[PDB]
């Protein structure tokens, strides 16, 4: 279970897209990281805009 | 005559039966009952199928729910704190039968989650 | 839950709820032969030491023994077919150690299928003691082996109004639907069925 | 009880065929020839290798008609049969 | 609510207690899968 | 001393009420019973064995077996101690080891042609 | 409630009494008129199907 | 002179359970107690190390190294417990 200690891995091309690949995870771990992390994601990060 | 409840156990040392009333089995006169139960410490639903443990070869293994937590609820409240009327007050509440606490079984899954929040740690291909 | 599925809480199987036992009974004969008397016994010929374990003196499977599809449940040994020669054999039984012939192993095997753990067994001996056993019949064995059946994936469910449904999913108690209050629910059927 | 016949109705009376039941087992069939082949060669050899009226007694009696002792003798003591019968059998297992 | 999400569902839903049974169609009697093995004798066409 | 595990594995067979089964004594004048290893294969020896009873159960028994070799000396052979184990041996009297035989470091006549026999119907190994 | 009735599953006390003895296997109960019965129990049997 | 004990040590009961963690006796640490194939108690001149060779479930074999100064072979349980197949020899 933890030598399992998942493989971050990632594909990023330029500025604005980007895919972030994380396994393996147990069981139904990845909605409780993905569904929080997009809740944030989405409000609480920090910009500028008219 | 007899009305065997959990408390009937042999005590051992630093074992706390949180259950003592709880009924285990019904006697009557010449009824003879004696065995051994093998508790284990372990991590979330564990069929007897999969883990298959005797001790000696008149066992029998039994289904495993580790978790000692009943129920889980979030709420989720408007606090009208000072400025700004939409903030959420978060107060979750935890149900345990007593092997942890609460507040112990919290601790440890916060724990879990900002562990496994270090996962994303270094990138790759 | 798509046109007929259904989904169920894993709750279901930590509280035993959707599990039933279920038991099969095997059953066998010691046939009497041309070729020599079948027998119910525990030395079979070609056989590991490891495959013999769980068979009581007399070759019959010991009771509370889990038996895994290939086992044995009873031992039977065979003589070998094509007949009594007795031209030259015949002689060679006084010649040598008389009943030094040869006996092949055709014993009763848990089916692929499964069993599970033996529970019961019946012999219906010689000396018949109020039974009718079939001509040629020696004995006969029967093993009856029990099962306890959880609720997998694949099983069929009805309601009473006639919602016939298979079980496609075991959802983790987790992550699925909820009241308020921490209770969720067990089972959850498409209202496409209605 | 004869051979029966390769097609009946097997269970329930539908369309089974009693040929369809039966597997396969072995093509070979071995021991058969080379067995026979050692067998009454080495049990002529010894068979020769004693006086002729001992081996042939019980020879031809257990082995080239049918079954007799009270019968088995030419004509000689019931006695006589038994005791070279196993004697012979005796010297015939073991040389000394 | 969802359960993965703690959202929760755009619409009320109806629950409740119902019975249901567990049918003699279990998936014992019911998986089955051949590689090779015997072949019946006549017609060579295979069992087991 | 290295009887006793033996003994406790046999023993731990389980039992079932049966009447008593008669035991094939085999002897350097009978033929040796086939004879099997812990894995099943197959064991052939080179002669006759005698078997020295040490336990028994209503159907089955634990026996240590002596396994002789035979050697040429006059008109054919002699059966002389060769190796020894101990086995099980069941009602059909085939012997069931618990080991490998142990090989033993280092006036009666036997036929050729009993021994071609024995080499024909297989209990006996050839050379 | 009818229908375990009328099919056999079950067991009924035949008449108003006390209960004396209840194993896994049997059940045993004194009656007013003086009797006591042993009722054994089918303590797990395998049906046709 | 090891091999028969291979095979006194495979005549031991498989019982299938967790395996067991055995007690690695060393210098550092106690002897455990040591009996002969009699039965009898055999207390030691000195402290103990081990060689594992088999292992079962529930048991394994080891070479005993006594210091004080010779050698044994035994099977050791999940008690630790040595039980010599035989005498120490003396070297």
């Amino acid at each position: 279970s933890k030598l399992k200690a998942p493989v971050f891995t990632v594909r990023t091309q330029g500025r604005e897209y980007g895919e972030f690949v994380l396994e393996p995870l147990e069981r139904g771990f990845g909605v409780t990281l993905g569904n929080p992390l997009r809740r944030i994601l989405l409000s609480s990060i920090p910009g500028t805009a008219v | 005559p007899k009305e065997v409840k959990a408390r009937d156990f042999l005590p051992v040392a630093d074992v706390e039966i949180m259950n003592p009333d709880l009924h285990i089995a019904t006697l009557e006169e010449g009824g003879r009952l004696n065995m051994e139960v093998r508790v284990d410490r372990g991590v979330g639903y564990v069929p007897a199928e999969k883990h298959g443990i005797k001790d000696r070869i008149n066992a029998i293994p039994v289904d495993a729910v580790f978790s000692p937590v009943r129920r889980v609820a979030f709420q989720v409240e408007d606090t009208r704190l000072g400025q700004r009327t939409d903030l959420d007050k978060l107060t979750l509440r935890i149900w345990t039968d007593g092997s942890v606490t609460p507040l112990e079984a919290l601790n440890q899954a916060v724990e879990i989650l900002r562990e496994h929040l270090t996962y994303f740690s270094n990138p790759q291909a | 839950n798509f046109e007929d599925a259904i989904v169920i809480s894993e709750e279901l199987l930590k509280r035993d709820f959707y599990t039933s036992i279920h038991i099969e009974r095997y059953e066998i004969e010691a046939r009497d032969t041309k070729l020599g008397p079948e027998r119910i016994t525990r030395d079979i010929p070609h056989l590991s030491e490891a495959a013999l374990r769980d068979l009581d003196e007399e070759g019959v499977v010991r009771i509370g023994a889990e038996v895994k599809p290939g086992d044995i449940l009873v031992g039977r040994t065979s003589f070998k077919g094509e007949s009594e020669p007795t031209p030259e054999e015949r002689l060679l039984r006084s010649i040598f150690g008389e009943k030094a012939r040869d006996v092949k192993d055709t014993s009763l095997r848990v089916p692929p299928g499964e069993g599970g753990i033996v529970v019961r067994t019946v012999r219906l001996r010689r000396g018949d003691p109020g039974v009718e056993l079939k001509p040629g019949v020696r004995e006969v064995v029967r093993v009856y082996v029990a099962q306890k059946r959880k609720l997998q994936v694949g099983d069929k469910l009805a309601n009473r109004h006639g919602n016939k449904g298979v079980v496609a999913k075991i959802l983790p108690v987790e992550d699925m639907p909820h009241l308020p209050d921490g209770t969720p629910v067990d089972v959850i059927l498409n209202p496409l069925g209605v | 009880q004869e051979p029966v016949s390769l097609e009946t109705p097997i269970g329930d009376e539908k369309d089974s065929f009693y040929g369809d039941f039966i597997p396969d087992e072995h093509l070979p069939s071995p021991v058969d020839a080379a067995t026979q082949s050692l067998l009454s060669e080495e049990l002529e050899k010894a068979l020769s290798k004693l006086s002729e009226r001992e081996a042939m007694v019980l020879k031809l009696r257990k082995g080239l008609i049918d079954g007799e002792e009270v019968g088995a003798f030419f004509g000689v003591t019931r006695e006589r049969i038994r005791q070279i019968e196993n004697k012979a059998l005796r010297k015939l297992k073991y040389h000394e | 609510y969802d359960g993965r999400t703690g959202e929760p569902i755009e619409g009320p839903i109806v629950v409740g207690q119902m019975f249901i049974m567990k049918l003699y169609h279990m998936v014992e009697d019911k998986m089955h899968a051949r590689s090779t093995g015997p072949y019946s004798l006549i017609t060579q066409q295979p069992l087991g | 001393g290295f009887v006793e595990p033996y003994i406790r594995l046999f023993e731990a067979i389980p039992d079932a009420e049966t009447e008593l089964a008669t035991f094939y004594d085999a002897d350097l004048d009978t033929l040796p019973p086939r004879m099997f290893l812990p894995s099943g294969d197959l064991y052939t020896p080179p002669g006759p064995v005698r078997l020295e009873e040490i336990k028994r159960k209503r159907r089955v028994r634990l026996v240590k077996v002596s396994i002789y070799r035979f050697e040429h000396v006059g008109l054919g052979l002699a059966a002389r101690p060769y190796a020894y184990a101990y086995a099980w041996q069941g009602d059909n009297g085939i012997l069931h080891l618990y080991h490998a035989p142990v090989v033993l470091e280092d006036e009666v006549t036997y036929n050729e042609s009993y021994v071609r026999l024995m080499r024909a119907m297989g209990h006996v190994d050839a050379f | 409630e009818r229908v375990v009735r009328d099919s056999l599953a079950a067991l009924y006390a035949e008449e108003d009494g006390e209960v004396a003895k209840v194993d896994g296997n049997r059940i045993v109960v004194r009656y007013e008129d003086g009797r006591l019965v042993e009722y054994p129990l089918r303590r797990f049997y395998r049906s046709n199907q």
